[PDB]
């Protein structure tokens, strides 16, 4: 809070952090895509997709 | 290339060659694998092989004669070779194999032996001759459910279902005077042959005509024979080409000469003045490639074949090649066209001015069956020189730019991208 209750210091820091987290999420999305990439997507059949891939 | 032709029922065609030492006489019929159906497919190949059977060859050998037979798509040939004087013995043999021994060749003992041989022939080809096998499948898919789709050697399935009757059926419908031209090449004179033929008479199924059918058509498609146990990837890709005797017959052949053929292992081949070579040699995209402009009666195929051990970069091989083709429409250079003119002439020369008479016989027969006469090399050279950059661009804009393709391939083709990706490379983006 930065004080006795949710007040000025809280709203102002919450805006600063609101602006910050979305860039952290973007970075995690890259880590997400990196982990997806080495194994590729799965498919509805739940089995290997290696015998028939399309670009 | 002396054009000598005479008709009196039978159409005789000869071509005298002072420097020769031998002569070749035979008959060329205007029917081939394209005049067959899915079920008797391989019948012509069968006829070719019974005509070359040991029995019928031992006879010709004693007479000092050699036997030749060629089964193509629009025609078939049966040729007899001999010394410049024994030209008459040759005629006695043709007169025999198609009027006398017609039954001796079709005996149960002979037919069964021949059928068993071509059966083993076609099998080894489908098992080991990958580049030709793939080229054959290019025709099969490009012209599916149309005449030009049937392989010349025939299929195993139809071959083992063929019986003596089929040969006769085909023979009665195709080995006819109206669908034939007696050819004579080497050093034999026109009159010398025309009189030796006029000596004998008869007819044997004359005044008949060959059957008719459906018109050949190109269908943008592909056939993939993936085999991961083979060491390479063999592929053929093409667009609808030019039918024999077409306004753009030569422009198409010139266009193919521009990208030519290549063999990675031969030093001089690596030095050719072909732009595409700059792109494929760095990462060695293939062991070899060969462009072609195949021409038939109703249609043709324009494209290329290639073999490679670079199984992880096939997409680059295809990409650079098709990217070069785009150039024919928008930026082929004057000097590329001139280099092709020279090289085209040289190739047509090596084809028509071959020292071998059997080759000339096939060339002569086939050509007169279609245009009535054989194309003079001097007239071909003039048409080739007349070709300009504009001509080439106009042709590619019609036949190449953003047009459907036919693809065929076998072996390690996992790296050959989907149809649409390859298809998209038939054109370039622009404003």
């Amino acid at each position: 809070w930065g004080g006795f209750s949710v007040s000025n210091p809280t709203i102002q820091r919450f805006f600063a952090l609101h602006y910050l987290v979305p860039f952290i999420i973007a970075a995690m999305v890259i880590m997400h895509l990196m982990a997806l990439h080495i194994h590729g997507s799965s498919n509805p059949l739940g089995i290997t997709g290696n015998l028939d891939r399309i670009p | 290339a002396e054009v000598t032709q005479l008709s009196n029922g039978i159409v005789v065609a000869t071509e005298h060659n002072p420097s020769a030492h031998t002569a070749s006489v035979g008959v060329v019929f205007g029917s081939g694998a394209a005049n067959e159906n899915p079920y008797n497919n391989g019948v012509s190949n069968l006829w070719k092989n019974i005509f070359l059977s040991k029995e019928n060859s031992a006879v010709a050998a004693k007479e000092g004669l050699a036997l030749s037979s060629n089964i193509s798509r629009d025609f078939q040939s049966y040729i007899v070779s001999s010394l410049p004087g024994s030209t008459d013995k040759s005629l006695d043999f043709l007169n025999q194999s198609f009027i006398q021994q017609k039954a001796n060749l079709l005996s149960s003992s002979n037919f069964e032996a021949t059928k068993k041989s071509v059966l083993k022939q076609v099998q080894d080809f489908e098992d080991n001759d990958h580049p030709n096998r793939v080229l054959e499948h290019l025709h099969s898919t490009a012209f599916q459910n149309t005449p030009l789709s049937l392989p010349t050697r025939g299929t195993l399935e139809s071959l083992e279902n063929l019986v003596v009757a089929d040969l006769e059926s085909f023979a009665n419908n195709h080995f006819l005077n109206s669908n034939a031209v007696v050819v004579g090449t080497g050093n034999i004179k026109h009159e010398d042959l025309v009189n030796s033929i006029e000596s004998k008479n008869l007819s044997l199924q004359t005044g008949t005509k060959p059957v008719l059918k459906k018109k050949a058509a190109f269908l943008g498609s592909e056939v993939r024979l993936r085999d991961d146990t083979l060491p390479k990837a063999w592929i053929s890709l093409a667009v609808e080409g030019e039918p024999v005797n077409s306004p753009n017959y030569f422009v198409a052949k010139l266009a193919a000469q521009i990208f030519g053929s290549y063999n990675a292992f031969e030093p001089a081949s690596r030095l050719q003045g072909i732009k595409l070579l700059d792109n494929i040699q760095e990462y060695q995209l293939c062991d070899n490639f060969n462009h072609f402009s195949l021409s038939y009666k109703d249609s043709g195929l324009w494209g290329f074949s290639t073999a490679t051990r670079n199984v992880t970069m096939i997409d680059d091989l295809i990409h650079f090649t098709l990217k070069q083709w785009n150039r024919l429409t928008i930026s082929v250079t004057d000097t590329e066209v001139e280099r092709a003119k020279s090289l085209l002439k040289l190739q047509l020369g090596q084809l028509y001015e071959s020292g071998n008479p059997v080759n000339d016989a096939n060339l002569l027969g086939a050509e007169v069956l279609i245009k009535g006469s054989k194309l003079s090399l001097g007239e071909a050279f003039k048409k080739i020189d007349a070709i300009t950059v504009k001509d080439v661009k106009a042709w590619a804009g019609k036949r190449l730019w953003d047009q459907d393709i036919a693809i065929a391939g076998t072996g390690q083709i996992e790296g050959l991208l989907d149809y649409m990706r390859i298809r998209s490379d038939m054109s370039m983006m622009r404003w």
